[PDB]
């Protein structure tokens, strides 16, 4: 998930993958860092319970 | 293959990710996106010529 | 967000599960539908004034 360049040793960033995950399911159109928040905020709650 | 206009979805946000593009250069990167404003005025020409 | 021309696929039934619309108020709902009739005329008079 950090790799997907074979050829350069840069790495993605993770807010970069997660972003792309959600294009999927359906495609974005406007975000904003708000959204980011929420999402990792529940996110460490999960893993900390 | 080379773009065509029904690939662009139109948004209002238009952030760092995206390519940093000049109207008359948009021409030449897409296929057939006419605008006709331009376009009216050389047949204009040609006409009374 | 808007919608565009390549959204919409051509029939000939239009039932009453559709949405009632006239030809000015087609034009304001998408965006960048040009019937160029009516376009050329304004060109057209403008180059004459
Ligand atoms: C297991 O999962 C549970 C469920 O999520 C976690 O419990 C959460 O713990 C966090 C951290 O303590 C709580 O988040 C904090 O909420 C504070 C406000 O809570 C009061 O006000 C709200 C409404 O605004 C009420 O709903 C609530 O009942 C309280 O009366 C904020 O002050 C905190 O934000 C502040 O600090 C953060 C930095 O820490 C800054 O980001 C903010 O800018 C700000 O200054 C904060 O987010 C959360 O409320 C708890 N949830 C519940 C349901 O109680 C457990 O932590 C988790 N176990 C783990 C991780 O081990
Ligand atoms: C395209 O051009 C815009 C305009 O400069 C760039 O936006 C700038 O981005 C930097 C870095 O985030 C900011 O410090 C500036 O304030 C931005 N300028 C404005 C006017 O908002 C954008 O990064 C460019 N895209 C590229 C180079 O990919
Ligand atoms: C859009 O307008 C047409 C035209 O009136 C509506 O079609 C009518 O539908 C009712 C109910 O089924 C019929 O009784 C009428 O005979 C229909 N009229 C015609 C001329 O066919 C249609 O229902 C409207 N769509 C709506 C309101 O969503
Ligand atoms: C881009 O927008 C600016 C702001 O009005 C304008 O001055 C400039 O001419 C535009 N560029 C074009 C039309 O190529
Ligand atoms: C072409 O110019 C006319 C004259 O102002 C304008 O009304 C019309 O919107 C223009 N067409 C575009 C911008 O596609
Ligand atoms: C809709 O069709 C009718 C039937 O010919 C016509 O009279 C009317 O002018 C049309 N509406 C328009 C063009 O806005
Ligand atoms: C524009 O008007 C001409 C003149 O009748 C017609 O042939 C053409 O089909 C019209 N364009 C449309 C309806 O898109």
């Amino acid at each position: 998930m950090a790799l997907g360049s074979i050829t350069s040793a840069v790495a993605v960033p993770f807010s970069m993958q997660v972003q792309a995950r959600l294009n999927y399911v359906a495609l974005q159109t406007d975000v904003l860092q708000e959204n980011q928040k929420i999402l990792a905020n529940a996110f460490n709650n999960a893993i900390g319970n | 293959r080379k773009p065509q206009m029904s690939d662009f979805v139109q948004i209002t946000s238009c952030e760092v990710t995206f390519l940093n593009t000049t109207h008359t250069t948009f021409q030449e990167i897409v296929i057939d996106y006419i605008d006709i404003n331009k376009t009216i005025a050389d047949m204009l020409e040609q006409y009374h010529s």
